[PDB]
């Protein structure tokens, strides 16, 4: 003769549930990104630059030899 | 001592596509909060032996209405190409050693679709049939722009010699030179693999099995096995191409092991892709390769033609 246990809801309410769409914005400008890009290729093109300009001398070491050789 | 130094390539190469597919799965597998293969074998280690040894003791079938000679020819060549198409890769020292390996890798990868092509054929059916016209497709849509693209990246190489992008390469990666010619490229190569987003040839929701439907069996598993040593050999080529490791002559082991860490990380990378996206529609990726990478390509290769003449930069060797 107990009082009715039934499957309810707790005391005042259940917290409230989220439902709406969570896409947050994270990311950086077009213009940052744009210049990081053409930073790196200049730097890539100075270094390959200096780096071409040493094997063409090597090279024409090289051919020298070849040169002081041929006879 | 020769033929040791062909086997020692080729068996390797096959043990690391055999257990490229249980990595593949198991990667797949912990992206879509499973597990993968991991009970026959500790780890699913033994997962691609028991693959093997199931495919080449079931029953090959030949079809009723199918060429026969083409049908059998057509695995053959899909796997001699793949095997093939690895030895001018310099580890920092290639098998064979060739003037043009780059034009080498091209000519025999535009050899390759007729393997699709000719086993879609010789099945004689529809699903087999619209598998290998979706081949032509693809390769019409990235064969233009894959050939220029490896023009301008090789200008600054100065040859068509696989091993001088070593020393090319000895201070800065080519990456940070051409980034978005890697980029193109990186799509072109997912392009030239039938890899997805542009795994259109097979199919699977659309064609059922596309090309390989009609195949059962060990002359299937060829098929498997050449498709996965063209996606190793692919990374490895884009690793060698534009992310250069440094070679010592008295210690070549320490680039070995780093190149191969470069390639494994594309290949992983490949997998990602995989993961991660849906599939073209094989229009779409001809549009997307004729109206948008084609003429950035000729204006890259425009730049990249004038740039070593405007700064004084041009590479040895004529
Ligand atoms: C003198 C020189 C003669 C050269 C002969 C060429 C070699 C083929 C000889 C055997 C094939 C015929 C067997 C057959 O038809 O079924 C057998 C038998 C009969 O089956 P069936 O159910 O009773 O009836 C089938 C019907 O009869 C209907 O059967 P079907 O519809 O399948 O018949 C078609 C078949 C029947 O053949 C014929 O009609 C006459 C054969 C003459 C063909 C020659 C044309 C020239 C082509 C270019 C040159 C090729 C090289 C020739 C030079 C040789 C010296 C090196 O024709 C072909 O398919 C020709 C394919 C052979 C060319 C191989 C080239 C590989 C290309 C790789 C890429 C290239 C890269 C760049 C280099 O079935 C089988 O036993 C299984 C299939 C057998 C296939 C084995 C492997 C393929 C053939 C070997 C290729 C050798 C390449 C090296
Ligand atoms: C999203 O679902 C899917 C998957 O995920 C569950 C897949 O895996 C998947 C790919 C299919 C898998 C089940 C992989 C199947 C594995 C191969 C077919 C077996 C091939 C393995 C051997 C043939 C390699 C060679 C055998 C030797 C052991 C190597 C050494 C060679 C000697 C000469 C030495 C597909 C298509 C798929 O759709
Ligand atoms: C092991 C016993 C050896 C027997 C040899 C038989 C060879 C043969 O032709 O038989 C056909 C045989 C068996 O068929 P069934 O009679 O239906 O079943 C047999 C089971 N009772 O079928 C096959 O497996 C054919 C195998 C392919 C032939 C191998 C040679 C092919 C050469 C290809 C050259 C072209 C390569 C293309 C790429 C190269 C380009 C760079
Ligand atoms: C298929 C076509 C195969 C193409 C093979 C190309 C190989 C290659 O390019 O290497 C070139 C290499 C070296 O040249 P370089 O790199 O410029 O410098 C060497 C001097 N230091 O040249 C060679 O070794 C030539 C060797 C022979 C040439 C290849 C012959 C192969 C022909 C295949 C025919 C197919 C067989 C017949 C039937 C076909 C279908 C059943
Ligand atoms: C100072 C002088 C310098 C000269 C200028 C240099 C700077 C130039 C800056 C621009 C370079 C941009 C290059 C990008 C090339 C493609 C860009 C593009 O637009 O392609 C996309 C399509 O590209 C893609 O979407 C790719 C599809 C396949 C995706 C597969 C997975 C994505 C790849 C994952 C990361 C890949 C990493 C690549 C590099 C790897 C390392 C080699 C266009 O498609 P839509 O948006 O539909 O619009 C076209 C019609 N309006």
């Amino acid at each position: 003769a107990s009082k009715v246990k039934q499957d309810m809801p707790p005391p005042g309410g259940y917290g409230p549930i989220d439902y709406k769409r969570n896409l947050p914005r994270r990311g950086l400008s077009g213009y940052s990104m744009f210049a990081v890009g053409i930073g790196t290729l200049l730097f890539g093109y100075w270094s390959m630059m200096k780096w071409n300009r040493e094997r063409r001398r090597l090279q024409i070491e090289d051919f020298e030899a070849r040169i002081a050789l041929m006879p | 001592m020769f033929m040791i130094n062909i086997l020692s390539l080729i068996i390797p190469i096959l043990l690391a596509v055999a257990f490229l597919t249980l990595v593949e799965r198991k990667v797949l597998g912990y992206m879509q909060l499973r597990k993968g293969p991991n009970v026959v074998g500790p780890y699913g280690l033994l997962q691609p032996i028991a693959d093997a040894l199931k495919l080449f003791t079931k029953e090959p079938l030949r079809p009723a209405t199918s060429s026969i000679s083409m049908f059998i020819i057509a695995p053959i060549l899909a796997l001699s190409l793949a095997l093939t198409m690895w030895v001018p890769l310099p580890m920092p020292y290639p098998l064979i050693n060739m003037n043009l390996g780059v034009l080498f890798m091209l000519a025999m990868s535009s050899l390759a679709v007729y393997s699709i092509l000719w086993s879609g054929w010789a099945s004689n059916s529809k699903y087999a049939l619209i598998g290998a016209l979706r081949a032509v497709a693809q390769t019409i849509s990235y064969e233009v722009t894959l050939a220029i693209i490896l023009l301008s990246v090789l200008l600054m190489n100065g040859s068509y010699t696989l091993s001088t992008l070593i020393t090319t390469q000895e201070h800065i990666w080519m990456i940070f030179t051409s980034w978005p010619l890697a980029m193109m490229w990186f799509i072109s190569t997912l392009a030239e693999t039938n890899r997805a987003p542009f795994d259109l040839t097979e199919g699977e929701s659309e064609l059922v099995s596309g090309f390989n439907v009609e195949y059962a069996a060990g002359p299937f598993a060829m098929f498997f096995m050449a498709e996965y040593a063209n996606i190793i050999m692919m990374n490895a080529f884009t690793a060698i191409l534009f992310l250069g490791a440094s070679h010592d002559p008295h210690t070549p082991e320490l680039y070995t092991i780093n190149f191969v860490l470069k390639t494994l990380a594309l290949t992983i990378t490949f997998l990602w892709i995989r993961a991660s996206y849906p599939r073209f529609r094989y229009d779409q990726l001809m549009h997307l390769l004729w109206k948008s990478f084609l003429p950035l390509t000729l204006a890259l290769c425009m730049w990249h033609i004038s740039l070593p003449i405007m700064t004084a930069s041009i590479p040895p060797q004529s």
